[PDB]
RNA sequence: UGGAGGUAAAGCUACUGAAUGUAUGAUGGCGCCACCUAGGCGUACUGAAUACAAUUAAACUCUGAAUGCCAUUUAUUUUA
RNA sequence: CGGUCGCCUCCUAAAAGGUAACGGAGGCGUACAAAGGUACCUUCAGUACGGUUGGAAAUCGUAUGUAGAGUGUAAUGGUGUAAGGGUGCUUGACUGUGAGACAUACAGGUCGAACAGGUGAGAAAUCAGGUCAUAGUGAUCCGGUGGUCCAGUAUGGAAUGG
RNA sequence: UUUGGUGCCCAUGUCGCUGUGGAAACACCUGGUUCCAUUUCGAACCCAGCAGUUAAGCACAGUGGAGCCGAAUGUAGCUGCAGUGAGAAUAGGAAAGCACCAAGC
């Protein structure tokens, strides 16, 4: 599970994720990477579910970065409850991924492979992934 | 609210004229200035009032 | 006075030493200062008054008492209570209370054998540092309760640490 | 640490602040500098930020007790009919050479 | 039911006093007038204006009001006021 | 037409928090021998500090618009 | 039931100003005869080398650094030759006023040139009507206290009022 | 025109590195007995003297090291799909500039 281990202020205004990818436009440290085409919040839970999936299928030879980091927390009120008088307590945390950044990459093992796992990698992401490869 | 406040008055026509602050806590000793005053019509030497 | 000697040999000598063809490139003495670091006043021991006074008596100039600007929760002392003292002697001053120290004070030391091969900042600044203070000529022994030593300097005008060397070694210091 | 003379010129950037902050009126600024060999006077004329006269002790005087620097500017600023100045130290203190100075400029028709 | 909730902790503020620009450029002022009401020397006080001791930038001649640049980075910014062509 | 401003956006070896990797590796922890104290050995790891590449922010800012605003110019209109 | 009820600063507040919510963070019900006013002088903290007691860290001199220091206190804004630190002298922490503006429903709040009296600092210009700025406080009635070129139920006083 | 002073400008003005010069000037320097002064001291302030100095400050030439500045194109946001146009990045500039005064020129 990702988390930051302290933040100053617990409770912040929510990111709206409709932009087109202010930074983490291109893919920087491997060969492919995983590209989104619909905005969204992946909390540190699917970003859990990704990575043991690269990892799983990669095999001892590879390597993956994981770009995305949640940053940003998140609220949610207790259930069976009136509205106002208060601000609910955060829950969990959360990466705000634009479309169009390129949040995993993986290097050091054959194509197929790399292709395969990240096909792996995004069925646990909401967001409608794409691969892209690093340019020259 | 905390009454710190303390009053001056000339002492050669003990008139009360003028108002101020003063912490008694730590310094004990009386004001004694020397200010304008209008009965006199110039600066005399003001101390404190009750 | 030893301000003789430097004034009639020195400048010609490192003049010679180095070839410079400027007289005052020869570096020059410019200030020595003392402190002691009187920290067993955590509130009042003896106030400082016995520092004070031996420290005025074996330098003609008037002992100085440095306020702490820190605040330390570790001892007694906390945004003020000075501590210390501090001595800038120069003139006449500065070229004597040195040699009272070489050729007075430190064939009275428990044990004077070298230093300064490692004690130069690198920059042109030399230290000395004193165990006690009752070694010195100019006082009784009475003294405070407790003896303490001295932190003694001597800052040149030149940078070059073996400039420093040199204005030293021509000055017969014992190495 | 400083060279004496970028500290004497900061001093002077201090004075001089205060100076054309606070002149309300467009009295001309009567800057001395002092030197180790002699003294120099000028008068800037302030909101125009051009001089008006002048003296040193280049005006064939000897090395600097020579307040005659003085009545030489005084009479060059009362033939100008201003004699409302302020005076400036430069960087210096009022005092010795340059206290010689601004009393000799006052007892001949200025007024600061 | 109902349900257990409370103690927000953060329902106050301040009133908000109305600092900002008062005169704007071009504009002709009387000796007096607040130009830039501020907390702290947001503008500086240049020629022919005063600062009063609540950092208020007010006139104190009659003439038009320039805003200007300075500063060691070209950021800090000077008001004044001109003299007519008097 | 001139001007105040610090948003959208952008950026983070330009500070504050958060924070990914490679290289150098300190602080340490696992062992470890001498020695009973001052300490050495390689550290599958936490990562001081720095370099190189790459990130996030309503209460982060070295930077930064357009619209809007203020006042003024010119033309026209309205007596509100 | 609980929480809150006035005032102050930031964010929300959409680059003027304003702008709600049981929206997000926090403070005040002051403190200082010097932490006021003025003249003069002086300008970081931190780190590295160097040095008896003395230690991670006191102080000492040296350089380095461009503010991470300080600024009585909450946050913001501003301020490195300042509005910060030290010193000498004082008390303008004045009286009587107030053109012209700000922001305002009213009440109230805020800023202030300039003028007269008599001062302080200073060679002089100048500065000073409390502090770097923003909170630090509460109407009217009633009654009391001090001064008085006010009246005093026929007159002189007094009581009682102003 | 060059030297010195100084105001305006706020780094394309700096920080530094290598050399050149000091007649007049600017500092250094020499003394502290005087006016004056150090939380202590002729360091500094302030006097009165210029024997020696180009060492250092100051100026001048070269230095593309850090720091600083930064075009065009293209892009992001905008405001009724065209005009508006940044930031970051880049080529690249850059060893300051504007005046007045006194000297010898
Ligand atoms: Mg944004
Ligand atoms: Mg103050
Ligand atoms: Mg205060
Ligand atoms: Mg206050
Ligand atoms: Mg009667
Ligand atoms: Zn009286």
């Amino acid at each position: 599970m990702l988390q930051p281990k302290r933040t100053k202020y617990r409770k912040p205004h929510n990111v709206s994720y409709e932009g087109k990818a202010k930074g983490n436009s291109y893919v920087a440290f491997g060969e492919y990477g995983l590209v989104a085409t619909k905005g969204n919040w992946i909390d540190a839970r699917a970003i859990e579910s990704a990575r043991i999936a690269i990892s799983k299928c990669l095999g001892k030879t590879g390597k993956m970065w994981i770009r995305i980091f949640p940053h940003m927390s998140k609220t949610k009120k207790p259930l069976e409850v009136r509205m106002g008088s208060g601000k609910g307590n955060p829950e969990f945390w959360v990466a705000v991924v634009k479309q169009g950044t390129v949040m995993f990459e993986v290097a050091n093992i054959p194509e197929s492979q790399m292709i395969k796992a990240l096909t792996r990698a995004g069925h646990k992401l909401p967001v409608t992934w794409k691969i892209l490869k690093r340019e020259e | 609210a905390v009454k710190r406040s303390t009053r001056l008055g000339c002492n050669d026509c003990r008139e009360i004229n003028y108002l101020t602050f003063k912490n008694v806590k730590k310094n004990p000793e009386k004001l004694a200035l020397n200010k304008f005053c209008s009965r006199c019509r110039k600066v005399v030497v003001h101390k404190e009032v009750k | 006075n030893l301000k003789a000697h430097y004034q009639k040999t020195i400048a010609k000598e490192l003049q010679k030493s180095f070839a410079f063809s400027s007289i005052m490139q020869v570096p020059r003495l410019e200030k020595i200062v003392i402190n002691m670091g009187v920290g067993d006043a955590i509130r009042d021991s003896k106030f400082l008054e016995s520092a004070l006074n031996e420290l005025h008596l074996i330098s003609g100039q008037k002992p100085v008492a440095t306020k702490a600007k820190n605040a330390i929760s570790t001892y007694k002392l906390r945004a003020g209570q000075l501590i210390g003292c501090k001595v800038t002697l120069r003139g006449e001053r500065m070229w004597a209370f040195l040699e009272k120290l070489i050729y007075v004070a430190l064939p009275r030391v428990r044990d004077f054998r070298g230093l300064s091969l490692k004690s130069f900042d690198g920059r042109g600044n030399y230290t000395i540092g004193i165990k006690e203070q009752i070694i010195f000529p100019e006082i009784v022994y009475d003294d405070i309760k407790r003896i303490r030593g001295f932190d003694v300097t001597l800052v040149t005008s030149t940078n070059k640490d073996s400039e420093a060397l040199a204005l030293l070694r021509a000055l017969n210091l014992p190495l | 640490m400083k060279t004496r003379t970028e500290q004497r010129r900061l001093r002077h950037k201090r004075i001089v602040k205060k100076i054309r902050a606070t002149n309300h009126d467009n009295r001309v600024v009567l800057m001395v500098i002092k030197s180790l060999n002699h003294i120099s006077v000028q008068a800037w004329d302030f909101s125009q930020n051009i001089v008006l006269a002048s003296s040193s002790s280049l005006a064939l005087k000897l090395k600097n007790n020579a307040k005659l620097v003085g009545q030489d500017i005084a009479d060059k600023l009362v033939k100008l009919k201003l004699t409302n100045v302020v005076f400036d130290t430069g960087g210096s203190k009022y005092h010795g050479r340059i206290a010689a100075l601004a009393e000799a400029a006052r007892e001949r028709g200025l007024n600061f | 039911s109902k349900k257990g909730v409370g103690s927000t902790k953060n329902g106050r503020d301040s009133h908000a006093k109305r600092l900002g620009a008062k005169k704007a450029d071009g504009q002709m002022i009387r000796t007096g007038q607040i130009i830039y009401r501020q907390r702290g020397t947001r503008v500086y006080p240049g020629v022919n204006v005063g600062l009063g001791s609540d950092d208020t930038l007010f006139a104190l001649s009659d003439g038009l009001v320039k805003y200007q640049k300075f500063g060691p980075k070209q950021g800090k910014t000077r008001v004044s006021v001109v003299k007519h062509k008097l």
